């Protein structure tokens, strides 16, 4: 999933 | 002499480190505060996840991180991200106390600190060592920030598709360090073999640390401690 | 008159609320602060964590509830919870101030600091006239641990498969909570309907906040600030 | 999946 990673790489 | 390029690589690792490590250390009064089962484990819970955000901003900074595709910028920060801020962390630690002070003696943590957040001596003596030893090499900004640009990018780390690219991004990070130590480092004439030696120490470090994360996260009364971001990146579910 | 099992039922939920009710409200001081974008959220997701883990243990000590099956706690914890927040926190909400005060003024909650942790006030101002239309029913301690006991016991929650038993149980404490009312409570002959039409205004602000809920936590960068327990409660994934 | 709460419940 790594939803927050994807996120905080813009 | 070193190039433009290297150059401006230099100035731009350099700007991205002193935009993703604040000196005052001012955030950390938002943790969960310290206490001293596992007392400790809520505020080191909440500083390592803060750190990670910031270890994150920091790869998005460097040369052709963000290039790559999202898979690999992933893997290389679950593969890399507990040793960079093993390595981030030697800014804030003293040869005085053996210990971390960020600020006040609250945000002061020694060794029995992080015991009382689930961690034992098989890991806590070698990350000290590893911190003293570090800190005695006393590296320019210049090279310690070039030692976690080239830690991220380690193109050995698993889940990683694109070997070549990033070996090449991290080997370009190489000839700027060594270069870097040449023309600018008094005496380090050893210098660079020593730094590399500290990136094995680290994989040793990541080894013990990731088993006693292991241990610690099955545990559910201890991992509902932990944050969302914190399991997600050293969680193993990639 | 009330019999030896009803009030043993009556001592029980008492004991348990006693249990899990901290009145010096001590340990708020363990969460991430307050602050006063989304500066609260923190704070008040830790405020609720530590609340669940209390509305958990209160549950394990309802008569009965410790022999469902676990699918079947886990089911009427994941749909109650919200709402036994909401009735349990009655115990710190204030006329006076039209908030809720737990200790000093840094652990004082108004409608604004709600707002900065992302909600509004089609679901803030039906929750603050709940509270204050529930403190003006000025219950014993009896009956609002039984109206706690009640609400968790609902049968129709989605997801619970031994209706008959669990709404066994809830009638056997509705009993209970009519026949204090009688015998108990002097002028309480409206009283009764007045609770019960209290868990229907629950069942509203339940959907309400489990919409803003989903929209908060829709977004990474608000739910990386949940707690792990939280997530999973509040989470569709059962 | 449900860790924390299962652990909770005892
Ligand atoms: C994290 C940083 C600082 C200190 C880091 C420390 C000192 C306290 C103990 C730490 C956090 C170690 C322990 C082992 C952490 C790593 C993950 C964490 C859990 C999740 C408990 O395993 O324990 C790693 C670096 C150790 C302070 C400052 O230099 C900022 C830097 O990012
Ligand atoms: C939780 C408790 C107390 C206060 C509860 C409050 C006042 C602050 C705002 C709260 C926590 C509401 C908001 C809407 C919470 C519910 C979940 C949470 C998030 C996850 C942000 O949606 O927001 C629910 C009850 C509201 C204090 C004390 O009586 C203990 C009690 O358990």
């Amino acid at each position: 999933r790594h939803k927050i990673l994807h996120r905080l790489l813009q | 002499m070193l190039s433009d390029e290297q150059m401006q690589i230099i100035n731009s690792l350099v700007e991205a480190h002193h935009k993703t490590y604040d000196d005052s250390y001012s955030d950390f009064v938002r943790f969960r505060p310290p206490v001293r089962r596992l007392s400790m484990l809520p505020h080191l819970a909440d500083l390592v996840s803060y750190s990670i955000q910031k270890v994150i901003g920091f790869a998005k900074m460097i040369p052709g991180f963000r290039d790559l595709t999202a898979e690999d910028q992933i893997a290389l920060l679950k593969s890399s991200a507990i040793e960079i801020i093993m390595l981030r962390s030697n800014q804030s630690f003293s040869l005085e106390d053996m210990s971390w002070s960020c600020g006040g003696p609250d945000f002061k943590y020694c060794i029995n600190d992080v015991t009382k957040a689930g961690h034992t001596l098989e890991l806590l003596e070698p990350l000290v060592k590893f911190q003293v030893g570090l800190k005695k090499l006393k590296l320019h900004e210049e090279e310690h920030v070039l030692l976690m640009a080239i830690c991220l990018l380690s193109p050995d780390r698993p889940g990683v598709q694109d070997h070549v690219r990033i070996e090449a991004l991290q080997d370009r990070l190489c000839d700027v360090l060594q270069a870097y130590i040449r023309i600018q480092h008094p005496g380090g004439r050893l210098l660079y073999a020593k730094m590399i030696q500290k990136l094995a120490d680290l994989r040793s470090l990541n080894e013990e640390h990731s088993k006693q994360y292991r241990s610690l996260s099955f545990q559910p009364e201890h991992s509902m401690q932990l944050t969302p971001l914190v399991l997600e990146v050293f969680g193993s579910e990639v």
